[PDB]
RNA sequence: AGAGUUAAAUUAUAACUAAGCUGUAAAAAGCCCUAGUUAAAAUAAAAUAACCCACGAAAGUGACUCUAAUAAUCCUGACACACGAUAGCUAGGACCCAAACUGGGAUUAGAUACCCCACUAUGCCUAGCCCUAAACCCAAAUAGUUACAUAACAAAACUA
């Protein structure tokens, strides 16, 4: 409102098309939590209320990301078995 | 150096620019400072719109004064540059060269917790 | 080929054109999407309305008038109504989050109307005023 | 990089207070979930608002407009043909991960200790 | 006689130091398609793909230099009391016993 | 705890432009002194950082600045002393927005509810009260050990 104009949240789109651009943006939005946020504050959210959402995103990003971490390690042995019909 | 004064002036000419930052820095010697250094950081856009004395400024001249001052006194500078009709927003904070920096050895790497758990078999 | 994604700040020499204009003077196409409503309003560089055009003024009723159709035909009608005063190229700012956002702004370009650039502002209190209360006690 | 669990769970040794409370124990389970089959949208809607444009304004004689009939019908084609042909490869590529079949056995080759 | 101990300093298992980027020498000993099973004479075997240039070169019994990463693939994961073994050790082929 | 300050929203209020705007699973009622854009004090509340885990005795505390400042050469201890979320009371001031109550609209067999719209006490500031919470991490304070050792479940078992 105090700040300029079309510096912030902007896309330009390149050679006319324009789902592209507006795809380009909505990432942009998404990275950022700006689209949850927005979201979120349609209504309220009573402080208990996302104190106890905080802590539930972050065990399920924990367990995510050590589940993830345990399969990228594990990759390796997908491949086929040397010792077949032992 | 003890207090930084980060002064944002309304963009003027020179006369008018040196006038305030005379006029300032008296004051700041009135109410008992100190006055180590001057800097002029240049005329900028400001980084957004900044409405004071009845103007909607865009534009400003920066300054920082590095001076010591009796730690009764910031009040009394801050009443100051308030009702200077020259000054687009005053600001003092402990000047950043008092703070010294302590040595990061380096991350520390924090192992994943054990024993949350009991070794009940499921 | 070197394409900023970043639009043209004011200050600079910076020499693109659509029909000879900068990337200051050309149209701005504001678009409200909300849940029960999406409404367009095509504006001057100097803020001088040129069109309005919204769903409710396309003639839909309560419910229907959300869905992304209404929005599209919102967006054709707009951009008629603003061809017709000669706008060739406009800059989208689109604000809020609903049904009818993507569907009017490619409203917009299926009524003959060319997009340069897309802008999200998308009121985001950075905590002002306590929303209403939740659904469903 | 994981979150850290330190000080996190309340515990009768933790000096402060709890950060998380898991609703369920955090131990890696030796099965991953199955994949949520992706929620479906109308299709060649844009088509269909063209076509019904066309009609409105041609008092709704086919011979009009031959154009937009032609490529609803088109769409709603390349839509069917979607729906039968991209059901079996969504169903066994994955792209760059496994099949939550072969993930499972895979982590059962390898389980996780609670015990012991 | 010789006591372990002076064995095990001496050995060139304990000259080596830490295994992380050492040049080491190994020996392929099973193959299957492209997966070639080489050991380095550490503890468990690596593996590694065939690679691309001088392809049909590399035959069970054949000689090959690796940059070994780690002795073995181990770590602990999220509510388990102990860490898992690959049984496998981290090497990277680089080329084949220049001689 | 004081004192000072304000970025993002929001609103009084004008200026253009449009006839609608709002609202739901769907409507109705409401408003058209309305809506979109452009300008804007006050008030209130503090995106992101935070995948951090700090401060405080606890309740609590995460916009910015400055001033003052976080007992004990550190065992336990009251009915004594001093505090204590929200709600609530008294008096004065504020009022953006939210909202018990109430009044309208739907829904229903009914609907003194859930859903929609308006609006109040109240949420805010000053001063005084009130002394309650699933004030719960349902795990007393201070030193310790990992020995013996599985009711069950849960956050492993125990000594002084
Ligand atoms: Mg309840
Ligand atoms: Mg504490
Ligand atoms: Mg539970
Ligand atoms: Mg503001
Ligand atoms: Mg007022
Ligand atoms: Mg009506
Ligand atoms: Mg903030
Ligand atoms: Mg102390
Ligand atoms: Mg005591
Ligand atoms: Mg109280
Ligand atoms: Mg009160
Ligand atoms: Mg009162
Ligand atoms: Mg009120
Ligand atoms: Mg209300
Ligand atoms: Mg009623
Ligand atoms: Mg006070
Ligand atoms: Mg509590
Ligand atoms: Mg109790
Ligand atoms: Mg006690």
């Amino acid at each position: 409102a105090n700040h300029l104009k079309f510096i912030a949240r902007t896309v330009m789109v390149q050679e006319g098309n324009v789902e592209g651009a507006y795809r380009t943006l909505n990432r942009i939005l998404t990275m950022d939590g700006l689209i949850e946020d927005i979201k979120r504050r349609r209504y309220y959210e009573k402080p208990c209320r996302r104190r106890q959402r905080e802590s539930y995103e972050t065990c399920r990003r924990i367990y995510n990301m050590e589940m993830a971490r345990k399969i990228n390690f594990l990759m390796r042995k997908n491949r086929a078995d040397p010792w077949q019909g032992c | 150096p003890r207090y930084e004064l980060a002064l944002i002036l309304k963009a003027m000419q020179r006369p008018e620019t040196a006038a305030a930052l005379k006029r300032t820095l008296e004051a700041l010697m009135d109410r008992g400072a100190v006055v180590r250094n001057l800097e002029n950081l240049g005329e900028r856009m400001l980084p957004y719109k900044i409405s004071a004395h009845n103007q909607r400024h865009s534009r400003g001249g920066y300054f920082l004064v590095d001076f010591y001052a009796p730690a009764t006194t910031v009040e009394s500078m801050m009443e100051h540059l308030s009702r200077d009709i020259d000054v687009i927003r005053p600001n003092i904070v402990k000047h950043p060269l008092t703070q010294e920096v302590k040595e990061c050895e380096g991350i520390v790497p924090v192992p994943l917790e054990e024993k949350l758990y009991s070794t009940k078999k499921r | 080929s070197s394409f900023s994604i970043y639009p043209p700040i004011p200050g600079q020499e910076n020499s693109l054109r659509w029909a000879g204009k900068k990337f200051e003077e050309i149209p701005i196409a504001h678009i409200k999407a909300s849940y029960n409503n999406t409404q367009i309003q095509v504006v001057s560089a100097a803020h001088q309305p040129l069109a309005h055009a919204s769903c409710g003024t396309e003639g839909f009723r309560n419910a229907k008038k959300g869905t992304g159709i209404a929005a599209q035909t919102a967006g054709i009608a707009a951009a008629a109504k603003a061809t017709g005063k000669g706008v060739t190229h406009v800059r989208v700012v689109v604000k809020g989050l609903g049904p009818g956002r993507l569907s009017a702004i490619k409203g917009l370009t299926m009524g003959g109307l060319e997009v340069i650039s897309i802008t999200d502002n998308t009121p985001i209190p950075h905590n002002g005023c306590r929303p209403r209360k939740a659904r469903r006690l | 990089a994981t979150p850290s669990l330190r000080g996190r769970l309340a515990r009768l040794g933790n000096p402060r207070r709890p950060i998380l409370k898991p609703n369920k124990p955090l131990i890696l389970a030796n099965h991953v979930g199955e994949r949520r089959r992706e929620k479906g949208e109308a299709t060649c809607i844009t088509e269909m608002s063209v076509m019904m444009a066309c009609w409105k304004q041609n008092e709704f004689r086919d011979e009009a407009c031959r154009k937009e009939i032609q490529d609803f019908f088109d769409c709603a084609s390349r839509a069917e043909a979607a729906r039968k042909m991209r059901s079996i490869q969504e169903n066994l590529g994955e792209l760059g991960s496994l099949p939550p079949k072969k993930l499972n056995k895979l982590l059962h080759r390898f389980p996780n200790k609670p015990h012991v | 006689v010789e006591s372990f101990a002076s064995m095990l300093r001496h050995s060139p298992l304990t000259q080596m130091g830490p295994a992380k980027n050492k040049l080491v020498i190994g020996q392929i000993f099973h193959i299957v398609e492209d997966d070639l099973y080489i050991d380095f004479g550490g503890k468990f075997h690596c593996v590694c793909k065939r690679p691309e240039v001088d392809g049909e070169k590399y035959q069970k019994g054949t000689r090959v230099r690796l940059r070994l990463l780690d002795l073995e693939l181990t770590s602990r994961f999220l509510g388990a009391t102990t860490d898992t073994t690959i049984l496998e050790a981290d090497a990277v082929l680089l080329g084949l016993q220049e001689s």
